[PDB]
């Protein structure tokens, strides 16, 4: 999920926008 | 620069790039 994606990893903008609300 | 997003830095991100 996001923080494997973006903390654990680095993640684009387009993968974060995935977890908008 | 740390690219890595965690914590309320994540919340922070999340928050500029949806808007909410």
């Amino acid at each position: 999920g996001i923080v494997e994606q973006c903390c654990t990893s680095i993640c684009s903008l387009y993968q974060l926008e995935n977890y908008c609300n | 620069v740390n690219q890595h997003l965690c914590g309320s830095h994540l919340v922070e991100a999340l928050y500029l790039v949806c808007g909410e």
